[PDB]
């Protein structure tokens, strides 16, 4: 069934689940031609694919070569990220594939179901919660990769740096929703606020800024601040 | 023309024969129905006065015996049944259109109402679907669930339609999913009318015995069954001009014979918009689009 706010804590137990949001993977500007007419540019984008409760993201790069001299691109770009969720899949070892796979966004529920027919074992759920996978785009090196990359690549990285170390994945998932609903509100000051202090770097292999104990809270704070600041300002309450 | 008698009438039904249907009161005498069209099939159906649930039938064709109705005080329902012995027969027949105790089926000259709901339903393949070898005639009623039901639960008493599911390996072949899942011109060319049905008048036979099985028992497996090889012919960019002509004819003789105050459980609301409206085949259906919209631009 749907993943709501109900059966939240399914997604850190011990049967293998996959994020997929599909948001980023069809990216374009738009512009005026010569003649004054409109025209996208298709930029590079991505599949974010998330074990939940390990951190794992399996970010599979979406050339602007894979649009060329195809139409209705929207549709294709639902039906290739499930091509590539199902090729992923197929690629892991038996005990690695996932038990479920919740699509973040409910156009998906057909094409993924469609490319796991040899799964059938494998559940495609859709969900309730407005997860905010689209900020992916956000997180500086995420974005660095998807915008070099010269032609399709699998990049993996941990979305939860070493906090595992330390704290539990619903902890986990927690923290990284809540920094990328911040970005996804107000980039400028998400990042103003990760970022402030030279003196917190990011280590080569993580995404976000090594925060001691103590740091994470005011971090988080922080974002829960702005969040906040941001709704009132929408909705003049 | 042919007859089928009845040898009586012991408890109040409603008796239909095709799409036309009698008051008989308990014991009244009532001996069977004269006058019916031979060449094609035929359904003769029963809703007790007392049990407006279950209607029930028979699908039979008089070429293939003699048919009559007995009541079964012990199972409760009119059964058909075959007389083998020719000569009794015919002089059950001729004693009850003697005393005039028949009714004759009460077709119209000018009408080809039933031709048209029928025209390519066959007896044979009614069997296949309905399958009892032991008779000719084949029962069916509102309850019986079909093998696609029981698969997502007694098989002798299912009805075996062919099995259509767009989002199964036998509708989608491996590498073309989003053509294929989009276009389904590859499960209804191929995968259904040169492998399953071989040919479209199989494939419409089964489509207008669903149909039927619907709206006179409202079977709601066979409804199920008619929207979905409706859907897969409209939702197929390709499909040969004879089919999609004979499909707008098939479609709105259904659609005129419906009952109007049926029309909200027999008519699948994203099926017939999609159809009409969004697919492949929305410009091909003209006289059915014109009939649905005008005798039920509600569920549109």
């Amino acid at each position: 069934g749907a993943m709501n706010s109900s059966n939240y804590a399914e997604l850190f137990n011990n049967d293998i689940k996959l994020f997929v949001d599909d948001t980023n993977v069809y990216r374009v500007t738009v512009h005026k031609t010569f003649e004054g007419n409109v025209a996208t540019k298709a930029i590079n984008g991505c599949i974010f694919t998330l074990n939940p409760k390990t951190g794992h993201l399996f970010l599979k790069i979406i050339h602007t070569s894979v649009w060329a001299g195809q139409k209705r691109l929207s549709q294709l770009a639902k039906w290739k990220t499930a091509e590539e969720v199902s090729a992923l899949v197929r690629s892991l070892p038996k005990e690695e594939q996932p038990k479920q796979i919740i699509v973040t966004r409910k156009a998906m529920l057909d094409p993924l179901e469609v490319h796991m027919l040899d799964f059938p074992n494998i559940a495609i759920r859709p969900t309730e919660l407005r997860l905010p996978f689209s900020a992916a785009m956000s997180i500086d090196k995420l974005s660095d990769v998807v915008m070099k990359a010269t032609e399709p690549q699998m990049v993996l990285f941990n979305i939860y740096d070493d906090w595992l170390d330390r704290i539990s994945s619903y902890t986990a998932f927690s923290r990284l929703t809540l920094l990328l609903r911040a970005l996804k509100t107000n980039e400028e000051s998400a990042k103003m606020i990760l970022l402030s202090d030279p003196t917190i770097t990011i280590k080569s292999y993580h995404l976000w800024p090594s925060f001691t104990d103590e740091q994470w809270i005011t971090i988080e704070s922080q974002m829960r601040d702005l969040i906040l600041t941001e709704y009132g300002r929408k909705y003049n309450v | 023309m042919n007859t089928v008698p009845f040898t009586s009438a012991p408890i109040e039904v409603t008796i239909g024969i095709d799409q036309y249907s009698f008051n008989v009161k308990e014991n009244q005498p009532f001996h069977g129905i004269k006058d019916i069209p031979i060449g094609h099939v035929h359904v003769i159906h029963f809703q007790h006065a007392d049990n407006s649930s279950m209607r029930y039938g028979y699908w039979f064709d008089c070429r293939m015996g003699n048919f009559y109705i007995q009541y079964d005080p012990k199972d409760g329902l009119y059964k058909m049944m075959e007389e083998r012995d020719g000569a009794k027969f015919e002089n059950i027949v001729h004693n009850f259109k003697e005393r005039q105790m028949m009714v004759s089926y009460p077709k119209i000259d000018e009408d080809d109402t039933w031709y048209n709901l029928t025209e390519f339903v066959q007896m044979d393949k009614i069997r296949k679907i309905v399958r009892k070898d032991e008779n000719q005639f084949s029962y069916v009623d509102s309850s019986m669930t079909t093998v696609q039901e029981n698969e997502l639960s007694d098989p002798a008493h299912s009805l075996n339609y062919t099995v259509i599911n767009f989002k199964s390996r036998e509708a989608i072949r491996p590498g073309h999913e989003m053509e294929d899942f989009l276009d389904k011109s590859y499960y209804l060319n191929t995968v259904m009318l040169q492998g399953i049905f071989k040919n479209s008048s199989n494939y419409f036979g089964e489509l207008q015995f669903a149909f039927l099985n619907a709206m006179f028992f409202g079977n709601y497996g066979s409804s199920l069954q008619w929207h979905a090889m409706i859907e897969l012919i409209c939702s197929s960019a390709t499909v040969p001009k004879h089919m999609l002509d004979k499909l707008d004819e098939i479609l709105y003789y259904q659609i005129k014979t419906l009952p109007e105050q049926y029309s909200d459980i027999l008519l699948n609301e994203r099926v017939w918009n999609i159809c009409l409206y969004s697919s492949f085949q929305k410009n091909s259906l003209h006289n059915t689009e014109k009939i649905m919209e005008n005798k039920y631009p509600e569920l549109l």
